RNA sequence: AGUAGAAACAAGGGCCUUUU
């Protein structure tokens, strides 16, 4: 999964995390749109399921 | 500082003497190395006994004195002796210290801010540790093991290099002031150096240790060991804890270190380019060399040139061999006959002629060697040791583990020795069409029979029948092989021996410089063939990732994106030295003359015509803003310039700059059409293709005077020009001269003018004008 | 590497390499000159630079890489076409915009000598350019274009750096025109000798060289000389089955007595509980002294056997006094001086101060070395061997480290087996002797290092732990410090390895001695001690040691390694043949023959036979000498012949009698050799009932 | 590179007493600590330090005429007390891209009575509930926040 | 210790790339490929140390 | 005395060369 928010050790225990470069955020500016670059994180986790 | 003044005073005092003066005046600086040996020479036979006797004393070690005073280290805490003012005979500036003194420092003593740099210094061993931690062990079992001996690598290493390519790297990262002239390996691998430099900079460290560790980080430890199971460095590093002669600790270690993928990709690329060049008829050699030098590939983060990796690997494949031969790369004495592997142990011989009739009467020449010669052979999960004698397979022994592999190895061996009647009278099934010359290129009967076997299993059975069959005598029942490949039978083949236990692969630390023909068949100072293009798979389709086939024939893009890429290339080539180029103009702040360049004039037609003015305005704006101050990013001007050719206008810029082919670039963010990174500031990615930017000027991102070296060059020495440092070297004017110190005991004169030409072309073309 | 061509390929293009190679082959010159020529050639290439003339045609034409005849043909062709004068010598390149040849030169020396010689040879006929690897240029005309110069100097700089890195930047690889003949400076004396060391038929190195360079093979004379030498030799061949091995002939005389410094079976010890605070040797020796037993001793002036009893008695009294003074030190008196060999070092007499009258006064002949004398078979060795196999009422005699964690079955198996073996071995008697030797030697080495030139007092002690009963009764068994006797050193001024520092041994026993075995000791009747009361004896003797024996005895924990190796090997081999965990079964079931009794063979599981191998290794560590070395080195032949006999392999030999002689030569006054030799004889005898190749 | 060389380069023979602006973006500072700054810089009115591996602002000397600052792309956290004593006449501040968890770290900025605009983007504080309003209630003198005033009034260019 | 996150996906700390929906490519195999074409995923190159 | 071996030590230089 993708995220732009660094993790905390308690809530995120089953997750393995990385740092995958950067990305962009887009927001209004008057009558135009702009883009502000931010970092990017990658959340890795394993889990099971059933029918 | 004052220390510098003290060093000067010491130099003066030392020169006042006569002998010291004579030795520091005579000869070159290399003599230092020699002087380094005549001093401090003393060894011991059994350091163990000596160590015990020595440490038994009450002040057994030596240590610095001023470091202790500065460290406020006392001579007691609660009554235990820590050191005593005195002088060793050798150092004369050290004092005898106790073993208790070390403990004192660690427990309570001079604390330091941080020490995580260690993890980088010894990265190889922390990698060992991590690889170990990511293992899932399994049960333990007892049984006998077939451990074959062979030469392998035990240290997983990325970007394996040579020694000459390291002695330089250990300097530009640690000792840059004492650096020598820039070698090609540096100019090519800039980002790597920058990375290694970012970590060991502005740190308190012992540098000799770092250099030694770097040597280990770039050394694959090659050993001749017994081995069982798969062959991967990740295993060989801990083989001691996986199995022995009688026991095995099962464990899965497949998903780690991602090594062999790189090798198989390399070999696939080699096969591809070999086939491509084979498509030619008269210049496949130069075609292949061009395909080589016109290609690159990614390794982890960095982009490396193919021809550079090929000369570092040791994959003995019929593809890598050809390439390494074209580039004049020496290699080992290892053969290849189709998929199998071979190696000669002893014997000799010479070529000889013979003929065979294909159908009815159709004479076809086939050659075979003269005197007896031994050979080791290695097919999938199967080994063999055989002998050939005058067009016959004298004897052979096998130690494999499979029937199919055994039979295939035996058949390929029989072929390699031209043993049997088929080579005397070929079968009816084969014809002149299957003979040779798909499009003119002949084929020796050997590979003919090879493919004839690979076609049908019954051809293989008949070929085996060509070998004598007899009744399995008593006792030899175990050392016998049937037609199916059974360890025993009532009737078995002729002159065969079987056994459990592979054969020990031979070894030889030899190298040979071979060549090849216009038909892609290598020769080794004899009529013997080590490789060819018939011993590799026919063909297959693959989608290569993170590769750069910057060559027309080896390209799939259309004229539009190719035109864009070539326009960018041409626009970058103007990044050299000399007026009329962008660096001089930037220095002069002539942001206007850039708009009138010819390259932008050639890329302009590609611009969206209905909004070319608006984009032009924006581009010119950015340029002025970057140029007027001096805080610019070279990777944005080269991107936006093509739009400044037209006249500004009015309109709403909506964030993106479109070409005429519905492909855009954005000023500030990397996209598929134009990408780059601060890590590797010497590359530009357009449509996946990579472009190498010269190193003439250094903007905000670039680092440490390693980005100006492609703008300088050597010239006739001039004592009038000044002598300066490596940091003020940026404040010179294009076309000026300056004296400088290089490495050690060497001064030269440089000029900030480049020379893009190389010697390859000049040597290659000039040599072609002499064979006429 | 491995050839100059591969080297040149490092910084040059292989094309020019091949070119210069073919060239040197043409002129047949030394292949060390591949480099210079290639460099010149490459320069010529980069000098052309594919420049062009006003007519869109090439401006320069290479003439260097071509053959000599072809090059001269082209030279004359151009001199004729463009109407130029023919040059006497050959050139390297020719230009068209000026229509005059050009010659290129190169050198390393920063001087004009090369350019002066060239200008004298050619005057001003054509254009000459000589560059220097260190940035210099000498010419006879206007300079070249700016791109040829900036490009030519860079290449030369790189090449010079590489060469200097390879130590080849010398006249050898980069000579001038003249210094092209390198040769060993053959002097006069060396030649005078070479013509004198020649074999007999020749008398000058020239004849030998001419005979060897042209030597041809004549197989027939070779075979004839081979057969001739094969007839005047008559090499004997002896199949062992026909020519059997006699028994070994041991020497004859008195019996080999005890030699080990410390007593093992006859040793008596006083024990106490160990407190962690008091753990040094100088402290325990006092703790045991306070209770009064160590002081209760009081020998008498009448010894059962030995010599110099008065010295021993006075020394014991002085030891007690020093212990009472809390200072493990002794004064230098006549007694100690006699027992410590203090002043019995020879006195030197220079020859310059010598004369015939002096010699005749006191005979000063060459020392007559008195080699050791033979001995007989010892009958007390089996007793010690059988005593060192039983428990000792305690364990933990030999200190050992801890076991690390485990994560996989392998380490679990290893730890389990190691624990079993260690628990089995730590309870024996040989173990306490090993620990005793370890600790006593450590203390003695420390003392010899710290307090030389001073007579000290060191105890003979050890540390152990009482065995573990069931949870009933007092749990957590305690530790124990045991003391077997006292030791004393004498001025261990170990100036050099292999030296000797005399020591003395005062030990406690409750068993009377034997003249044959306890020959060197000097026993005294001390008194009585409890258990009830029993008499007491005091065995006393003298000996010495050195650095090496100390270091090795301290390192007496290798026997464990050897025994574990043997056992684990056997067990793993037996387990692999069946592909199943067969270790405990192999230790509890597999029987190992261990001796004879009543003329029959005896057997016990491996779990109990480990002790025999352990004692064997310990004795190898104790009685090690040159004699045992030679013996154990020469006995392997017999074992290999035995194995060949077991497998019906028709072994043979050339002269076994000489082997038996060599073996019996190194059997002298060393009990271990005699014991093992007698046991080997018994082995071959018992096997003769099942094998050949041995005589009775 | 290094803030020292960057500074010495920007100072093209100019005294550190007549400049009105300075920039040090895309540089490096050991231990994330300022290096080369002094009170000599008096007329300076603007500063820009971005992506220099900074972590704290304790070392910064006393600058009065400064009226705009930029510290984005760094990992500063905790030290906003130093800004009040050293630069009491500051009006524009930017911290987007730094490590900011709670509001207690922001409270000191109330003493900067000359403060007009603040820029917090990509920080954890923004991910709270009632953050713009609570901040405004904490720093009333402030008017602009991340480029938007109360009622989301886009601020002009300059 | 505190109870950690348990759900399979992320709710508040999530993030998503966007693109226009094509009714002719309204399937996972197609949407993923399209998202991949522009090369924003290939730029995702996580470093070794987490 | 003693060690060990097929010769060497049994101090040498001008005062120097203690914890399982």
């Amino acid at each position: 999964e993708f995220s732009i928010r660094e993790p905390n050790l308690e809530k995120h225990q089953k997750y393995t995390v990385f740092e995958a470069g950067h990305t962009t955020v887009r927001m209004k500016k008057g009558e135009s749109v702009i883009g502000r670059e931010v970092p990017l994180y990658l959340y890795c986790r394993t889990t099971a399921l059933s029918k | 500082m004052s220390l510098l003044l003290t060093i000067a005073k010491e130099y003066k005092r030392l020169c006042q003497d006569a002998k010291a003066a004579q030795m520091m005046t005579v000869g070159t600086v290399s003599n230092y190395t020699t002087f380094k040996k005549w001093t401090t020479s003393r060894k011991e036979k059994n350091p163990s006994l000596r160590m015990r006797w020595a440490m038994s004393s009450k002040f057994p070690i030596i240590a610095n004195k001023r470091m202790l005073e500065e460290a406020q280290i006392p001579k007691e805490h609660n009554n235990v002796a820590l050191w005593e003012d005195t002088e060793d005979v050798s150092k004369r500036d050290h004092v005898l210290a106790s073993a208790s003194c070390i403990n004192y420092w660690n427990f309570c003593g001079p604390c330091v801010n941080n020490s995580e740099v260690i993890k980088e210094v010894y990265k190889s061993r922390f990698g060992r540790l991590e690889r170990r931690k990511e293992i899932m062990w399994k049960e333990l079992r007892f049984t006998l093991v077939d451990r074959q001996r062979r030469r392998v690598d035990t240290q997983p290493v990325e970007q394996r290099l040579r020694t000459g390519e390291i002695k330089d790297l250990q300097m530009w990262t640690l000792f840059e002031d004492e650096a020598p002239l820039a070698s090609k390996f540096i100019l090519d691998n800039y980002g790597l150096v920058k990375e290694m430099r970012s970590k060991f900079a502005n740190k308190p460290l012992n540098k000799e240790v770092v250099a030694h560790m770097l040597e280990k980080q770039f050394n694959p430890e090659s050993r001749f060991l017994p081995v069982f199971g798969a062959i991967r460095p990740e295993r060989m590093e801990l083989i001691h804890a996986l199995g022995g002669e009688t026991w095995i600790q099962e464990a899965n270690t497949a998903g780690i270190s991602n090594v062999d993928q790189r090798k198989n990709d390399i070999r696939a690329v080699c096969r591809k380019v070999c086939l491509a060049a084979n498509a030619s008829i008269m210049n496949a050699k130069s075609k292949l060399v061009e395909y080589i030098k016109s290609t690159s590939m990614r390794i982890g983060e960095t982009e490396r040139k193919l021809e550079e990796l090929i000369l570092e690997t040791d994959d003995v494949s019929p593809e890598v061999t050809l390439c390494k031969s074209a580039l004049g790369g020496q290699l080992g004495k290892t053969l290849s006959f189709g998929p199998m592997l071979l190696k000669k142990i002893s014997g000799s011989g010479v070529k000889v002629k013979d003929t065979v009739y294909i159908q009815g009467v159709r004479a076809v020449q086939f050659e075979y060697w003269s005197e007896q010669e031994e050979f080791y052979g290695e097919y999938k999960s199967a080994t063999a040791l055989f002998s050939r004698k005058e067009r016959s397979l004298e004897w052979i022994t096998i130690g494999g583990g499979i029937n199919e592999d055994r039979k295939r190895l035996l058949a390929m061996c029989m072929i390699f020795c031209r043993d049997g009647d088929y080579f005397k009278d070929a079968p009816a099934t084969i014809t002149m069409a299957d003979l040779s010359t798909k499009l003119g290129r002949e084929i020796p009967y050997q590979y003919v029979m090879m493919n004839w076997i690979q076609k049908s299993e019954d051809n293989l059975e008949a070929l085996l029948y060509s070998r004598g069959i007899v009744e399995t005598n008593p006792g030899k029942m175990g050392s016998s092989m049937g037609i199916d490949g059974s360890k025993r039978a009532i009737k078995s083949l002729r002159a065969v021996t079987i056994q459990s236990g592979k054969i020990d692969m031979p070894e030889s630390k030899e190298k040979i410089h071979l060549e090849l023909s216009d038909n892609l068949e290598a020769f080794d100072s004899s009529g013997r063939i080590v490789a060819t293009i018939l011993d590799l798979p026919s063909d297959k389709k693959v989608t290569f990732q993170d590769v750069s086939f910057q060559h027309p024939d080896l390209a799939v893009l259309r004229d539009e994106k190719t035109a864009i890429t070539k326009g960018y290339e041409a626009l970058i080539k103007r990044l050299g030295t000399g007026d009329n180029d962008i660096p001089s103009l930037i220095a002069k702040k002539d942001y206007l003359s850039l708009y009138n360049l010819p390259e932008v004039k050639l890329m302009a037609p590609l611009i969206r015509p209905n909004r070319k003015g608006v984009y032009s305005r924006v581009a010119r704006k950015l340029v002025s803003t970057q140029v007027t101050t001096g805080h610019y990013s070279l990777h944005e001007l080269i991107k936006v310039l093509p739009f400044t050719y037209f006249a500004p206008k009015q309109g709403m810029f909506e964030g993106r700059l479109f070409f005429s082919n519905d492909s855009f670039v954005e000023p500030g963010v990397n996209n598929n059409v134009f990408s780059w990174s601060k890590a590797d500031s010497s590359k530009i990615y357009c449509h996946g293709i990579a472009i190498r930017v010269p190193l003439v000027v250094g903007d905000e991102h670039m680092d440490t005077s390693l980005a100006l070296l492609e703008g300088f060059s050597v010239c006739e020495n001039d004592p009038r020009a000044p002598m300066v440092t490596r940091q003020d070297l940026i404040d010179v004017g294009f076309g000026q001269k300056v004296r400088l110190f290089v490495g050690q005991g060497s001064v030269r004169t440089f000029k900030r003018t480049a020379s893009q030409r190389a010697a390859s072309s000049d040597v290659n073309k000039n040599v072609k004008k002499i064979k006429m | 590497s491995k050839t100059f061509a591969e080297i040149a390929e490092a910084f040059l293009e292989p094309e020019a390499v091949r070119i210069a190679k073919e060239a040197v082959e043409e002129y047949g010159d030394h292949e060390r000159k591949i480099i210079q020529i290639g460099i010149h050639f490459q320069v010529c290439c980069m000098f052309c630079d594919e420049y062009l003339s006003t007519n869109g045609s090439d401006r320069f034409v290479l003439i260097e890489g071509r053959k000599r005849g072809t090059a001269v043909s082209l030279q004359n062709e151009l001199c004729k076409s463009y109407d130029l004068e023919p040059l006497p010598f050959l050139c390297d390149i020719f230009d068209r915009e000026e229509k005059q040849f050009v010659e290129i030169g190169i050198t390393r020396k920063a001087d004009d000598s090369y350019f002066q010689s060239k200008f004298g040879k050619l005057g001003n006929s054509c254009k000459i350019f000589v560059f220097s690897y260190d940035g210099r240029l000498d010419k006879n005309c206007e300079g070249p274009m700016e791109e040829q110069k900036l490009r030519i100097f860079s290449f030369l700089a790189t090449a010079a750096d590489f060469l200097r890195k390879e130590n080849m930047f010398n006249e050898i690889f980069l000579p001038d025109n003249e210094e092209t003949i390198i040769e060993m400076k053959k002097g006069k004396t060396f030649l005078e000798l070479r013509d004198e060391s020649v074999p007999l038929p020749f008398q000058t190195y020239e004849q030998m060289k001419d005979y060897c360079e042209k030597f041809k093979g004549n197989p027939r004379e070779l075979a004839s000389k081979v057969s001739q030498m094969q007839s005047n030799i008559k090499l004997p061949i002896k199949h062992y089955e026909q020519n059997k091995f006699r028994q070994i002939r041991l020497p004859k005389g008195p019996m080999a007595p005890y030699t080990h410094k410390f007593l093992m079976e006859e040793a008596w010890m006083f024990t106490k509980i160990s407190d962690p605070e008091r753990s040094r040797a100088g402290e325990i020796l006092i703790d045991f002294f306070k209770k009064g037993n160590l002081s209760a001793i009081r020998p008498k002036d009448k010894p059962l056997q030995g010599k110099y009893p008065i010295h021993y008695k006075n020394l014991w009294n002085q030891i007690k006094a020093a212990i009472a003074d809390r200072t493990m030190v002794i004064n230098e008196n006549d007694h100690s001086e006699f027992l410590g060999g203090i002043g019995r070092a020879s006195k030197k007499i220079p020859e310059i101060s010598l004369t015939q009258d002096v010699i005749t006064t006191e005979g000063l002949k060459q020392s007559e070395n008195k080699l050791p004398e033979p001995r007989s078979f010892p009958r007390w060795f089996n007793a010690e061997w059988m005593w060192a196999i039983k428990d000792s009422d305690l364990t933990g005699w030999v200190p050992m480290a801890e076991y690390p964690p485990a994560d996989n079955e392998l380490e679990d198996y290893a730890e389990h087996l190691n624990k079993t073996m260690e628990g089995v071995l730590q309870g024996t008697n040989c173990a306490r002797e090993m620990g005793k030797c370890i600790l006593t030697v450590g203390a003695l080495m420390t003392e010899c290092r710290l307090f030389p030139g001073k007579i000290k007092v060191v105890p003979i002690y050890a540390r152990s732990k009482e065995r573990k009963s069931m949870q009933e009764g007092l749990p957590v068994p305690s530790e124990m410090d045991c003391l077997f006797g006292i030791c004393v050193k004498s001025k261990s001024h170990l100036n050099k390895d292999d030296g000797m520092y005399t020591i003395i041994t005062f030990e406690f026993s409750i068993r009377e001695p034997n003249l044959e075995k306890h020959q060197k000791y000097t026993v005294f009747e001390a008194g009585h001690t409890t258990v009830r009361e029993v008499p007491l004896y005091l065995y006393c003797r003298t000996t010495a040691l050195s650095k090496i024996k100390n270091d090795w005895l301290s390192k007496a924990r290798r026997c464990f390694i050897t025994t574990m190796d043997t056992v684990e090997t056997i067990c793993l081999r037996e387990s692999a043949k069946a592909e199943e965990n067969l270790v405990e079964k192999t230790l509890n079931e597999k029987q190992m023959w261990i001796g004879k009794k009543n003329g029959e063979l005896i057997a016990q599981p491996l779990r109990e036979a480990l002790r025999v191998q352990l004692v064997q290794q310990f004795y190898f560590c104790i009685y090690n000498d040159s004699q045992l070395e030679g013996f154990c080195n020469e006995q392997k032949k017999i074992l290999m012949a035995l194995e060949g006999d077991k497998k019906n392999k028709s072994s043979f030999g050339f002269n076994p009698e000489g082997l038996l002689e060599k073996i019996e030569e190194c059997l002298i006054n060393n009990p271990m050799c005699l014991f093992m030799a007698q046991r080997l004889n018994e082995l071959v005898i018992e096997a003769s009932k099942r094998g050949a190749k041995f005589f009775k | 590179m290094d803030m020292k060389k960057r500074i010495h380069l920007e100072l093209r023979n100019r005294t550190p007493s007549d400049v009105k602006e300075l920039v040090l973006d895309n540089c490096r500072s050991y231990e994330g600590k300022i290096e080369g700054l002094t009170d000599e810089f008096e007329e300076l009115e603007f500063l820009s330090t971005i992506n220099v591996g900074l972590a704290s602002v304790a070392n910064l000397p006393k600058l009065n005429k400064l009226k705009k600052l930029e510290l984005s792309d760094n990992r500063v956290s905790g030290g906003l007390e130093v800004l009040a004593e050293k630069c009491p006449n500051l009006t524009h501040l930017n911290l987007s891209g730094n490590k900011i968890k709670d509001l207690g770290t922001i409270e000191p900025l109330k003493k900067l009575e000359n403060l007009k605009s603040l820029d917090l983007f990509n920080c954890e504080v923004t991910n709270l509930n009632d953050y713009r309003e609570n901040v405004f209630k904490l720093l009333p003198q402030l008017t602009y926040l991340d480029g938007y005033d109360r009622d989301d009034k886009e601020a002009p260019d300059s």
